[PDB]
């Protein structure tokens, strides 16, 4: 019922159940003993010290034992990952998967699913629970936020009594706490493991007019003359004839693999355009390429095979060259993962998502600028993504130390902010708890629970928002919900009132089902572009343009007659374009083949395959509005809506099973 | 049988018949079911418990064929339709059936026919063996331990 | 409003978004049932006059155990179909995943019992589900139990009540009331015992006297067909002092004589 | 080539072994091979059989049959194959390309074209919408629209599997169609134009009712200028 902390073993196991080609460390030593003592573990070492380690012994021990190991991440992403990895690690244990998505041999003893699906699991009371004798949580410092923390919560609570315990994760300030509770809630020693350092050094460095300046070494001490020398040499952004100025240095240095991080979709393609006539494969690197290209994306249909975005994503791996952002489909964003990971790629261009999670470590690191545009305006780097970013560039094993390039673009850069994001504890991440209408009306149907004593445990502007309900016919006057506030409570997406509204004033029943969904698409797409809208639609939906327009405007000024403050996605909602995806819809319902709606939409094939995802969800909360008004002929319309968006791509199968 | 569960009807209650009278020969010649006559569709339904012959009836599901790997257990590899089975009850259930378990060494198959029923009798071999002595053939059960 | 009979015409223009309790040809719309006529901006429904009661979410209600079913009960609380309890939503003294409770789940709800429940969510038809994950629900004693109307049940936002005399009472949204003796959780209002059958020992007289008196002035207050609430049930109960017995209070011209006396004072 | 009877000689040498088709039981007691049904023995590594006449199907592994959808369960489908008979079930992942997020759309009274997959004697039969032997989707799915047409299982398996048939052919003279065949005695067909099609139902049943099959030509051109 208490957490210990710790910091002649081969007497002590002489038979272990999985043995590496290698020396163990002293924090894997400590695991495995208290794994083979019956103890649950925490182990919080540094990034790249070979956590996985552990797990494999769990899982080891598990099939030695015939009992079942479960395997948990916060991210969907990484569950295909360390799939693929343990399919390919483990040749006797039958390995198993559950996600939303797909459900591979459930009848498996070791099985990798996310936090809900055992939430679920743990609800319905499943049989497979008494024979779990290990659970394993990897990547618990991400688990912060207030999505994924009531969920991890709930799981570790309803847990039964013969279960076991193994977590992961990286050095964090709040790491005794998480153990402790664990240890207090479920009664059970567990042990703390912490590692000193890590076990491959890193060091920084700047670039300044065609030559490298080392200025933090591998002990994290500062260098002052090395900068001092740096501001003297000097004495904006990238030319045309800056990235091959790069390309070129360290590949004679033989510290060839790189990766880029640009903090802009658009700004990375062009960086990479701008790369001409090199290449890194001389003969047969380029057939098998083309051969794992052709054979990858047989799955999809014949004329899907033909978009601009694939052509461009081939030419250019044919090279050595490759991008990695979210305008991406999935499936040629895993092909570049998975060609990344056989060693195939030597230059890449990624945006942040690369850095979290996508356990793909390299080489080299270097970063484009130091700030970021998140938002609200231009911000420098905290010293947390620094770090997070940094962090992926030395290998175990392959690599002597780690090297990260930071650019200076013919303009010195100050020294305060180069120490205080590259020197400085980071500080955990909080929230503003925003609260919304939907809330508002979902706690005033539960009974009892006096409201105004649980927000202290946010008042002057609940009262403000109250009114603003019974102004607008929500609830009565003794705060009781009425029809029109039961609708929006079933509306949990962007806007409630609005939506709501827009359904009661007999919107929606002149157009058809593909002119439905085509309007609908506002609420989901944030027109964060620029460029012109289509100067011609039709001549409907543009009268439900305006009508939209006229109803939100409206909705506004409501808002600003009981002075609330507004949010910067709802104070700019007209002021930028989001009605530029209507003819994308429009058409993609209709019928029409995907390459000749990529020739006029104003997004990447990736953003629309979103777009189409997001929509499924609106038609399902205007039919549950229908039933509780009793309105069929909208029931009928929106479920014509739902069958005419659905397509063969949105549903590829992974590359990863 | 199906893929998820067995269903039985119980003959005997600790080495005593249940119920006394089978009803054998109520319903004429030939090969019928107790229920399967003319009495059956004028039966009194307010004025007694139950019809002559009827007995007690039970399920067995899947995961309480044997107490362990009972998430890879496949119902046609241990029971076959006409055997019989000694089994051990673990719930009342609803009104209609009870529910019984044969995870224990002792509990299983006892009788069996080869050909589903149309042969002869066979004899216990292994754990999950049984053999026909006029041809030596083989099919699997989950055997009752014997002796 | 208005009073309309099944087969009326409501309205010819096409403008309306029609509702629950209408048809329609073309432009015309029809009333399917009897009652009144409601609009709310552009939709137009018929409210019936008579019919039964139709849960919600966030509901209060009180049901009694139909049947016991597979991981699940079926609760009946006088609506139009039986209420689904999964063996999910309640709360298991020891666990629920113990290396049993699911072929015997009669020994915590058997059929015949009342329980306090709340409604989580509503199925496609209608027919509601239900939840007991909180300390306020669960099964009932100590007391007697009462039925009226749904319809004479006032909304409020509170529905248990500590009365004077030691009384404490559950209106249900459906009309399923509970009397019972007051304990230390209701006093505090303002772990395998939970499924007990057994009564406090100590219940005395005065609170068997107190509960009768409460009873009849409940159904005094149906007979009169006057919304039941707190202040209206203490008031009725006070005033009903003047007669000694409590046998006395059947009488119709009593029951008359106490709801015109609550109705007439109210009105002052 | 014979016509055989129930209880007599099988004209097979012992020796030889042969597989054994419709219409041959071998004893379970005796362990004799002898015939239990009324018809012509065709004698073929070599496997012999009777064709007999039937009405009433009995599934078996690898055949193409017509259902309809009778039930939705919280997993798979029950569909019906005949009237009176016992149902079958299709499950929800065997469709092609099917995932937990890529559901069926099917409702209760659609038509479906689908392969028999599982037939044990102890259980129930199941029924896939792919040829999973071949990785093959050649048709397999749910039916828009059209007619069905009820015919014994000889003719169907003489439409299915014989191209001398001269049914199709003449058929094929006279208006386009889209034609689906059951051997569980179900034949579907559409045209463009509704009058088409009653001529088609018209015609199939007429040929079917008779045992000629050179009087087909005659039939059909009666029929289709019936209908002017
Ligand atoms: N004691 C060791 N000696 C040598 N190599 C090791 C040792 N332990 C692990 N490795 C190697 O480290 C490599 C990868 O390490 P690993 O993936 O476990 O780091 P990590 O801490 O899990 O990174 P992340 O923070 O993304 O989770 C493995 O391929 C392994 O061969």
């Amino acid at each position: 019922e208490w957490a210990h902390v710790v910091d002649n073993f081969d007497e002590l196991i002489p038979n272990p159940a999985r043995s590496w080609p290698f020396e163990l460390d002293t924090f894997q030593k400590e695991a495995v003993y208290h794994l083979e003592q019956g103890d649950s573990v925490f182990v919080a070492a540094h990034t790249s010290a070979g956590k996985t380690v552990v797990a494999e012994y769990a899982i080891a021990m598990a099939h030695r034992n015939m009992t079942k190991t479960i395997y948990t991440s916060p991210i969907k992403a990484l569950s295909n990952q360390k799939f693929r990895d343990f399919k390919e690690t483990f040749d006797d244990v039958n390995i198993g998967l559950i996600t939303g998505d797909v459900q591979i041999n459930p009848d498996a003893n070791c099985l990798i699913m996310t936090t809900e699906i055992l939430r679920s699991m743990l609800y319905r009371g499943a049989d497979l629970i008494r024979d779990v004798e290990f659970v394993i949580f990897d990547q618990v410092h991400y688990v912060n936020d207030q999505d994924r923390g009531v969920v991890w919560e709930e799981v570790i609570i309803m847990l039964p009594q013969h279960v076991k315990f193994i977590l992961l994760s990286a050095t964090v300030p709040n790491t005794y706490e998480f153990a402790n509770w664990i240890g207090r809630t479920k009664q059970k020693n567990i042990y703390v493991i912490s590692t000193p350092k890590r076990p491959v050094p890193l060091e920084i460095n700047i670039w300044a007019k065609k030559e490298l300046i080392p200025v933090i070494n591998q002990n994290s001490e500062f260098l002052e003359a090395n900068f001092r020398k740096h501001k003297e040499i000097l004495n904006d952004g990238p030319s045309k004839k800056t990235w091959p100025e790069i390309v070129n240095y360290l590949r004679k240095r033989e510290l060839l693999p790189m990766v880029v991080f640009v903090f802009s979709k658009k700004r990375c393609e062009e960086y990479a355009d701008w790369l001409e006539g090199i290449n890194f494969c001389n003969n047969k690197e380029k057939s098998q390429i083309h051969m794992f290209i052709e054979k990858s994306i047989t799955r999809l249909k014949k004329e899907d095979r033909d978009l601009p975005q694939i052509l461009k994503t081939r030419s250019l791996l044919e090279r050595g060259i490759a991008v990695h952002h979210g305008g991406l489909l999935p499936i040629v964003k895993e092909l570049i993962e998975i060609l990344f990971s056989k060693g195939f790629i030597k230059v890449l261009f990624a945006t942040e998502t690369f850095a979290m999670g996508l356990n793909l470590p390299t080489r080299t690191v270097i970063f484009s600028s130091i700030r970021k545009h998140d938002g609200n305006g231009l911000r420098e780097l905290t010293p947390g993504e620094f770090t997070q970013m940094a962090g992926r560039a030395g290998r175990r094993g392959l690599d002597s130390t780690g090297t990260v390039i930071v650019m200076a673009y013919n303009s010195p850069l100050s020294i305060a902010t180069f120490k205080e994001v590259t020197m400085g504890v980071p500080t955990r991440l909080q929230s503003q708890f925003r609260l919304t209408y939907n809330m508002i009306l979902n706690l005033l149907r539960i009974e009892a629970l006096r409201v105004e004593e649980m927000i202290k445990y946010l008042l002057p502007d609940y009262e403000k928002r109250l009114a603003v309900l019974k102004d607008t016919e929500f609830i009565d006057q003794n705060h009781n919900v009425l029809l029109k506030g039961r609708v929006a409570c079933e509306i949990n997406s962007g806007y409630e009132l609005v939506l709501t509204e827009l359904i009661l004033d007999n919107f929606l029943g002149s157009f058809e089902p593909e002119e439905i969904v085509a309007l609908l698409s506002v609420f989901v797409y944030e027109g964060k572009t620029r460029e012109e809208e289509p100067p011609i639609v039709t001549p409907r939906l543009a009268k439900g343009k305006q009508r939209i327009e006229e109803i939100y405007k409206k909705m506004l000024c409501v808002f600003n007659t009981h002075q609330i403050p507004l949010t910067q996605d709802e104070a700019e909602f007209l002021d930028r374009k989001r009605f530029a995806m209507m003819n994308v819809v429009y058409e993609w319902a209709r019928g029409l083949s995907f390459k000749e709606i990529m020739e006029m939409s104003p997004e990447a094939e990736g953003t629309v395959v979103r777009v189409i995802t997001w929509l499924d969800e609106i038609c399902r909360e205007v039919k549950t509005a229908s039933i509780i008004i009793g309105n069929s002929t909208l029931h009928m319309k929106m479920s014509r809506a739902q069958e005419l968006i659905k397509r063969d791509i949105v549903f590829a199968a992974s590359l990863y099973l | 049988l199906s893929l998820q569960r067995a269903n039985v009807e119980i003959l005997a209650v600790e080495d005593k018949p249940s119920p006394i009278d089978s009803g054998i020969g109520s319903n004429g010649s030939g090969i019928v079911a107790a229920g399967g006559g003319s009495g059956a569709a004028t039966f009194s339904v307010s004025q007694a418990s139950s019809d002559l012959g009827e007995t007690f009836r039970g399920i067995i599901r899947s995961q309480d064929v044997r107490s362990t790997d009972r998430d890879r257990v496949k119902v046609i590899e241990c029971f076959k339709p006409g055997d019989i089975v000694r089994a051990q009850v673990l719930s009342l259930g609803d009104g209609t059936n009870y529910y019984l378990t044969t995870a224990r060494n002792d509990l299983g198959v006892v009788f069996a026919r080869a050909a589903n029923g149309a042969g002869g009798l066979m004899y216990a071999t292994d754990w999950q063996m049984m053999t026909s002595p006029v041809t030596g053939a083989t099919e699997k059960r989950k055997c009752a331990k014997p002796f | 409003s208005q009073i309309v009979t099944p087969g009326e015409l409501v309205t010819d223009d096409p403008i309306w978004m029609r509702g629950h309790g209408t048809y329609f040809l073309d432009n015309m719309t029809y009333s399917s049932v009897a009652g009144t006529v409601s609009r709310v901006n552009r939709l137009l429904s018929v409210i019936p006059l008579k019919g039964r009661y139709a849960p919600e979410t966030g509901d209060h209600v009180v049901g009694r155990i139909a049947e016991v079913g597979n991981k699940r009960w079926k609760v009946d609380i006088g609506g139009k179909q039986h209420a689904v309890l999964m063996l999910g939503s309640v709360n298991l003294p020891g666990g629920i995943l113990r290396r049993s409770d699911e072929l015997q789940m009669r020994s915590f709800l058997k059929e015949g019992d009342l329980l306090n429940a709340e409604v989580q969510s509503l199925f496609q038809d209608g027919s509601a589900s239900l939840h007991t994950r909180s300390l306020k629900y669960g099964k009932l004693r100590n007391g007697m139990f009462c039925q009226v109307p749904s319809s004479l049940i006032v909304r409020a936002k509170n529905h248990t009540h500590n009365l004077p005399g030691n009384i404490t009472v559950v209106l249900g949204v459906n009309g399923y009331i509970w009397l019972r003796k007051t304990s230390q959780m209701d006093l505090a209002r303002d772990s395998w015992q939970i499924y007990s059958d057994e009564n406090d020992p100590s219940i005395s007289n005065n609170i068997r006297q107190a509960i009768c008196r409460y009873a009849n002035v409940i159904k005094a207050l149906a007979f009169c067909e006057i919304g039941i609430t707190q202040q209206r049930i203490v008031s009725a109960y006070e005033a009903s002092m003047v007669y000694s017995n409590v046998g006395e209070l059947i009488e119709k011209n009593v029951m008359e004589s106490i709801g015109s006396d609550i109705l007439t004072a109210e009105k002052m | 080539s014979t016509f055989i009877f129930p209880g007599d000689s099988f004209p097979v040498d012992p020796t030889t072994p042969v597989k054994l088709g419709p219409g041959i039981y071998c004893d379970p007691n005796t362990q004799e091979i002898r015939p239990v049904n009324t018809g012509v023995l065709h004698v073929s590594v070599q496997t012999a059989y009777i064709d007999y006449s039937s009405k009433r199907y009995i599934p078996s592994v690898n055949d193409f049959v017509i259902g309809v959808i009778i039930g939705t369960f919280s997993d798979s489908y029950k569909v019906s194959l005949q009237n009176f008979s016992s149902s079958v079930s299709l499950s929800y992942m065997a469709f092609p390309n099917a995932s937990k997020k890529n559901r069926p759309t099917l409702q209760v009274g659609d038509l479906v074209y689908a392969r028999v997959c599982t037939a044990e004697k102890e259980l129930e039969a199941e029924i896939e919408c792919f040829d999973s032997t071949t990785g093959r989707d050649a048709g397999f799915g749910i039916l828009e629209d059209g007619m069905i047409i009820d015919v014994n299982l000889n003719f169907a398996r003489q439409l299915l599997f014989n191209n001398d048939f001269p049914l199709l052919k003449v058929l094929a003279a006279h208006t386009k169609f889209e034609v689906a065949i059951g051997l569980n005695g179900k034949i579907w067909v559409k045209c463009e134009e509704l009058s088409n099609t009653l001529a088609c139902y018209r015609t199939i049943m007429e040929c079917c009712q008779k045992n000629d099959t050179a009087a087909f030509k005659d039939i059909a051109k009666r029929q289709f200028k019936e209908i002017l």
